[PDB]
Order: C-alpha cells, then structure tokens, then sequence
C-alpha cells in the first residue's frame, strides 16, 4: 500500500479505518511506459 | 533510434544504444502513494474552516504533486491543534450541524489531536480544476469538492495527510524559474 | 500509410495519417451506475463527424499561441438537438484535426486534448505534451487522430454547465513559409462523439 | 524488564462517533427477558419503506383538490428532501439527520372520491434542465410520466427514479443554489368527469434502492 | 501607409455593424492583423489581437474576422460607449510593420 | 534624449516581451521598438541608430530613450506588454497587443 510499514494487524477493522470501496462488474500510464518501443529502428553495424 | 516521433508514440532508448549495460531501477520513493502519505500544512486557518483540498501552498510537495493531477481520491488523516472542542462533518452538511456534536467531535487532548476522516464527497472522484460555469463562469471549484468542515473555538495550526491516494490524468508541474545563469545555484546543506 | 476511419455513416479517409493515439484508455469504463437507475439509452445517431474552423496558421504566430476549442461546441444538428432535449449525457470524443500544407513549409503544430481546461501561464505550455497529443507538421503527416473516452467527476454531466475536454492546438514551431510552400495553412477539425449515451428525457417547449 | 509501550501523542482523546468500547463499572446484571417482543425495527429506512406517509401541501391539506379554475398543474414541488411539500413526511424527517441520500423515492397516489366520479391523473418527473416546470400537461408529456385512470383499484404507486451526475445527491438544499439540485416533480389532472372538490391523497415512502449515509446532527 | 480602411463608418445601436480592412497577400494575406480601440481620450485597449481572439476582459460582442485578404471587425450590437476610433494593424511581408490604420470614426447614429 | 520608461505591474517581465508605440497628433501610429524577453531587441528598420532599448529584468523596468528628438517626433507614447516572449520577425510584433 502506501507508507504503512507497521508489520501487525491494524487494531480497528478496515471498515472503520479506511473508506470501503465498491465495484462494477488498469494503470494506463504504466502500460504506456511498458509498451515503449525500444532498440534501433534500423540495421545496426 | 530514429523513431517516427510525430506520431507521439512513447519511444525510449537506454544505454544499450551504444554498448551500455543498463543498471537496475528502484522506484519506490516516487510512488504516488508513498509521495502522498506524508503530512502537509494548510494555511491560512480560521474557525469554521472547510477542510477542502488544494487549499495548501502551491509550491509545497503535496500541494504541487496534487495539482500535478486533475483528479485525485484519498482518505484524509487530519491533525488539528485547537483550543476547545473540535467538531467535524462531511461535505453534504448544513452549517448548523457542527454545533450538536454527536456527528464526530474530539475533545481537547493536552497536545494536538489526530483524526481519520474518510472520503465523504459524493462525486466519483474529485478534481483540482473544474472547467465550466459554477452550478446555477469562473474556475471556482464546487463546494461538494471539500471533504468536510471543521469548527473549533479557535484553530492554531492544521495539518493534512492523504492516505491510500491514487492520482489520475497528470498535469504540468511548473518547476521554478531561473534566469541570467545556467544552474539555479541554491545554497545546499 | 493511409488510414480510413468511420463513424456512423460519414468517413474521412486521410492518406497522410500516421496513426491513431488513444487518450488515457483504449476504451471507456462501465456505463450502468447507481445514478440514473440504468435508464440510459445509447443513441448512436449523433456519431457523425462535424467540421469546425480553428485558428488559421500564419507564418506570424510564435511558440505557444494556444487556440482552444471547448467541447462540445455549439452543434446545430443531431447532437445539438440531443443535448438540448436530454438532461445528462456522456461520450468519447474521437477528435481529428487536419492542417494541409504544400509539403514545402516547415512547422510543428501540436494538437492535444487537455481535459478540464485552465489558462496556462507560458511555463506550463512547455509541459502541454503530458496529455494525449500528436505532432501535426506539413513535412510528415497533415492529420492527427486522437480518441479520448469521456471522463469527469461524475458518471454523467450536464453539458450546458460542465465541459470537460478542450481541444488545444499549440504552435510548437513557427510555420516557415518557403516560395514553393503555402504561406498560410488553415486548420479544420473532424470532431465526432462516440459511445454517446443519454438519460432522463427533458420536457421541451 | 517492563515492555516499552512508548505511548504516542496526537491522539487518544474520546471521539463521539469513535467505535471504541467501554469500561464495566458495575457487575453482571440479568435484565428481564423480552422474547420476540412485538414491533421491532432495526433500520430507519426499512420503517419508511413499509409504511408511506402523507406530504404537506398549501393550506395544510394532503389531498390535492381539482383546481377550481381551468388548470392542469395540481401541485409541483422540488425533489429535495427539504421540499416544502415534504416538510412533514417521515422520509424527510429522517433525511434531515443525514447528509446525502441515494436511490428511488416511491410515491403513493390513492383516489379518495365517490364511485360516480372518475379521474385520470398523471405524474411526470422532470430532470433539472428547465428553470420552471411547464404548466401544460402536453409540454411535460415528453419527459417520463405515468398516466392512470381511477377505477375499482384505487391506489397507484410510482417509483420516482433517481438520475443525476453525482452518484449521491444532497439532502438540505444549498443556500447558494436558488434553483434545484433534483428535477421538479409535477402531478397533473388531465381529464376529470364530475371530479369537482375530489380529494387525491398523496403519500411518499422510500423505494427498494433508497439508502442514506453520513449521519450529522443539524438543529432540527 | 498601405493598409486602407473606411475612414468613416456609420452604425447604430440595435444591429450589427462591421469594419472592413483591406490589403493584399503581402500584408493581410498571410499575416495576422490587430484591432485596437481608442475613445477620444486615449489608449490602445485592444478589441481584437491576433485577428481572431479578443483579450480577456472585453465584452464578447466584438467578434474579429480574418476572412479573404482584408481583416474585418464585426460589432454584433453597438452601444453608446461603442463609438471610438478603431484601428487595423498588421505586418507587411515585403515592407516594414506598416501598422497603419486610418481609423474609423464610429457613430451611434 | 527622451526617456518615458514605464515599469510593469506584476506580469513578470521575465517571460513577457514589451514594445512602445507612438500615436502622432490626432490619430497616426507607428511601432517604435520591441525587446524579446531573451534580451533580443526588435525595432523599425526605418527608425534605428537613435533608440536605446533594454530590459532591466531585475527591476521590472523597461528602458528606452530617443536621441535627435525633434518636435515632429512627438506623440502620446504608450507601452504595452506583448503576449509572446519572442517575435519570429522584427515587424510582426504589432499584431499581438
């Protein structure tokens, strides 16, 4: 996660600690940098 | 490498271009959660203060890094010095709601207090700039943007820290300007 | 390297196109949401392309002469009647801008869809390539095809008040007009909404 | 040696909404038993969902009487929980104490008149894109609405849907915003035969998808 | 200098009035002109700069058109404070700046 | 000489170019000179060798002076901030405020 570094179960439940998150049945910027065309575009000597 | 370029495809080339073996990267200190987990100071402050984000100084770390993204989402860890009872309410709260106090309130501990106040704004994700007219012509952020409104009898300082934050849609960062030289030439520790 | 697009029934086939670039996503997220109770009725009739004149490119304009266009702009056809007859809607935008030169004049025009526009202060401009963009220059490709999915602080919005996207066209390099090249080159836009949904029929006059 | 607690500062003060448990000052007590005590309710919203209540109207009368003059807009009102016409229903009574609500809002219209009298009524929800709802029934006939005759079956519900930009809408109307957050809802009487001085009794209640959150204490 | 405008212009409050500015492919054909305003007192409060955009801080009525070879200033509605000496200004390709706008005495009529 | 140097209010003279313009008696205009924000200067080819244009970048003050000022050289001199840091040509400056 973030800067949480305490290696122990957090004492209050997650429902009280953080805001629960719902869904509807990613990382585009990361995917971009990953599909980043590398190498020479021409024959190398 | 001579890519097409004008297509703006995100092309990048390492040292391997001319017999250079690339070294490993550790990119933890630049993670957007670890760079937002740290506290920040909000100025100025006064009784009945909207704890609304982007009220922080522009050039501060959390300030600029949040103005670096149009849309953000985060749970707040609020830290208030105060002098009396401090009452806090969510974005959709009538000004009168703060008084009664069963809606969450922290009594005056000897040092400053500390509180977790979750993300309450009804919008899907917040924004740092809202283009378009105010609700019913200025880039004046809507009142539903602020997380909550705190009122204490008097507030000395106020600190805010965004937990589990993720930022969307990056924006320009606007580094400091330097002229009549080639390095900024600031005094170093 | 030609490229034939298509939306609804109108088509723009540009030989000079270098390639479509998507913005922030390859496709929109889910449409059904708690708000509107799944009353949305995908209207594909408005997928039309519509022209719109833009700032004329003149050898004079220096670096950073931003010409913005707010979206959706006054549209007087199907899309206009829709946004005036329905309360909430949402769309991906699929912009397309074309500056046709004689291929004998040099200049790098930068077109970028920036969301939630706010006036730049001439230091921010240097960083205008952070969002979805394509360099439209006479030397290589006369067109740029950018398609961005709708994104806003809500699932749907009233286009009368909130206009997320603004097609900005920054002039990176001043158009060097040679004797052979065209002295002035105009800029026209094919802007065409996609995946347009609507909701909540609104009582009209 | 004593384990070092290293008690920190910044927090430890009592919080009214904090879920922390209490201290047992007294000894074990056995309180008298109540086995299936009749008339329990665990959710305030559930109580509203099952028993609809009336809506306050001009001259403090719940029933909308056929307009004496040629008129078709019997009663309009904003959809905000703080709507003058809903100032006394249990739904607004409970939404006052909550910041923001979501989901549908059921209504109840039940014709209360003589058997000889027959009416056609029409409710038409309007989205907030028009400053003033149109008085003419045909003008609002384009927006979603329900038309129903009065017959042997007297009541007729209508599930006023909730559709807006924000996933959750606010309850108390913003002081700054004059005009609505929620689209105006109109109740029309399109064709009435011998319906002079006939009482329609209207009732509002929570729908299947009604949910509130973020409890706050106003001065009610 | 070479950039010619009607030195007089007649207009009234209620309808749109225009101002024509004519020059050739040297001056206007491929260069952006600039519309300034001056009331009898003084100033260059720019009605239209860069030929297409009005500076932030002026009513939206003043529309600026760079059609054909001559820049035309179009006031969609006039007002009483509308009258002043407007000026057309741009650069010439094979000459000096030649910001020469004869000035259009405007009248509310 | 004749120096009518007007200083800028805010609007960091660091990123903005400035030019002065003379409005002859009545209504008759000529572009005097403009200094690119990078220190580069641009002035009328006809009107040269008498104008001293420079930009204190630190004091937010722009400096211009005219020599051989004569009575015919007389106007209601202005100074206006251009919207471009630099000008592609020496004459096109007038177009942008």
């Amino acid at each position: 996660s973030g800067n949480t570094g305490s290696i122990i179960n957090n004492y209050y439940m997650q429902q009280y600690q953080n805001s629960m998150d719902t869904q509807l049945g990613n990382d585009w910027f990361s995917k971009l940098a990953s599909s980043a065309f590398t190498g020479l575009f021409g024959a190398l000597l | 490498t001579t890519a097409t370029g004008e297509s703006a495809d995100p092309v990048t080339t390492t040292v391997e271009n001319y017999g250079g073996e690339t070294q490993v990267q550790r990119r933890h200190h630049t993670d957007v959660s670890f760079i937002m987990d740290r506290f920040v100071q909000i100025k100025p402050v006064s009784p009945t203060h909207v704890i609304d984000l982007m009220q922080t100084h522009q050039h501060g770390l959390v300030g600029a890094m949040l103005r670096a993204a149009t849309y953000y989402f985060s749970d707040l860890e609020i830290v208030v010095n105060h002098t009396g009872r401090l009452t806090w309410v969510p974005n959709g709260a009538p000004e009168a709601a703060l008084d009664n106090t069963s809606n969450p309130t922290a009594y005056h501990k000897a040092p400053f207090t500390r509180l977790a106040l979750p993300y309450t704004a009804p919008h899907r994700v917040l924004a740092t700039v809202y283009n378009g007219n105010s609700k019913y012509l200025a880039a004046q952020l809507p009142a539903s943007f602020n997380y909550g409104a705190i009122r204490a009898t008097e507030i000395q300082e106020l600190l805010v820290r965004m937990k589990r934050a993720e930022l969307y849609c990056p924006r320009p960062l606007l580094a400091v300007k330097v002229t009549s030289q080639d390095r900024h030439k600031q005094k170093i520790i | 390297r030609i490229l034939t697009t298509r939306n609804g029934h109108t088509t723009s086939t540009t030989q000079s196109s270098v390639g479509v670039t998507y913005g922030y996503s390859t496709g929109e997220d889910h449409v059904s949401g708690p708000n509107t109770s799944g009353l949305e009725t995908r209207v594909v009739q408005a997928e039309r392309f519509f022209k719109k004149h833009l700032f004329d490119w003149t050898t004079d304009k220096p670096f950073g002469h931003i010409e913005k266009l707010e979206l959706p702009t006054d549209h007087k056809g199907v899309y206009g009647q829709l946004v005036d007859s329905f309360a909430y809607m949402r769309n991906g935008w699929d912009v397309e801008v074309s500056a046709v030169g004689n291929q004998f004049n040099g200049g790098c025009l930068l077109v970028a869809m920036v969301p939630e526009f706010k006036e730049f202060t001439t230091r921010e401009k240097y960083q205008l390539t952070l969002f979805p963009h394509q360099f439209i220059s006479p030397r290589t490709n006369m067109t740029a095809h950018i398609t961005v999915p709708y994104l806003g602080v809500n699932r749907y919005d009233q286009y009368n008040k909130h206009k997320p996207w603004t097609l900005v066209v920054m002039v990176v390099s001043p158009l060097t007009t040679s004797s052979i090249g065209a002295s002035q080159i105009k800029v026209y836009t094919n802007i065409a909404p996609t995946h347009v949904h609507v909701a909540g029929e609104l009582p009209s006059k | 040696g004593i384990v070092p607690v290293a008690c920190s500062d910044g927090y430890g003060g009592l919080v009214t909404t904090d879920p922390k448990t209490a201290d047992p000052a007294y000894g074990m007590v056995y309180n008298p038993p109540r086995t299936n005590y009749p008339g329990r309710f665990t959710n305030l919203l559930d109580v509203a969902e099952a028993c609809p209540t009336f809506l306050c109207f001009d001259d403090g009368k719940p029933y909308v009487v056929t307009r004496a003059d040629e008129q078709r807009l019997l009663a309009k009102f904003d959809l905000s929980l703080a709507a003058k016409h809903m100032s006394n229903t249990y739904l607004s009574g409970i939404a006052q104490y909550y910041a923001q609500y979501s989901g549908t809002i059921n209504l109840h219209f039940m014709f209360t008149g003589s058997t000889d009298s027959k009416a056609r009524y029409m409710v038409a929800y309007v989205p907030p894109g028009v400053t003033t709802p149109p008085d003419t029934p045909e003008r609002a006939a384009h927006c979603i609405h329900a038309e129903w005759d009065t017959g042997l079956n007297s009541k007729f519900t209508f599930s006023i849907p909730y559709v807006s930009a924000a996933d959750y809408a606010y309850t108390a109307s913003d002081v700054a915003d004059t005009t609505n957050v929620q689209g105006w809802v109109c109740i029309y009487q399109i064709t009435h035969g011998k319906a002079e001085q006939d009482t329609l009794v209207v009732s509002v209640s929570a729908g299947k998808d009604f949910e509130l959150r973020l409890p706050i204490d106003p001065r009610a | 200098a070479v950039l010619t405008q009607p030195s007089s212009v007649s207009g009234s409050l209620g309808q749109r009035v225009s101002i024509t500015c004519s020059g050739s492919s040297n001056n206007i054909g491929r260069y952006d002109v600039g519309w300034y305003q001056q009331i009898p007192g003084s100033g260059l409060r720019t009605i239209i700069y860069a030929s297409k955009n009005r500076p932030s801080g002026v009513p939206d009525r003043f529309s600026g058109s760079r059609s054909g070879n001559t820049a035309t200033l179009t006031i969609s509605s006039l007002q009483a404070e509308d009258e002043a000496d407007y000026f057309c200004a741009t650069g010439d390709y094979s000459s000096s700046t030649s910001v020469f706008g004869s000035g259009t005495t405007l009248t509310v009529l | 000489t004749l120096s009518l140097t007007c200083t800028v209010s805010g609007f960091s003279l660091s990123d903005y170019a400035v030019g002065w313009v003379r409005q002859a008696p009545g209504k008759a205009l000529e572009f005097l000179g403009s200094i690119s924000t990078g220190g580069n200067t641009g002035y009328n080819p006809a009107l040269k060798s008498r104008l001293s244009i420079t930009k204190d970048n630190s004091k937010n003050q722009v400096s211009l002076s005219l020599s051989s000022v004569t009575t015919e050289d007389t106007a209601t001199y202005y100074c206006t901030k251009s919207i471009h840091s630099y000008s592609v040509f020496e004459y096109t400056y007038m177009q942008y405020v």
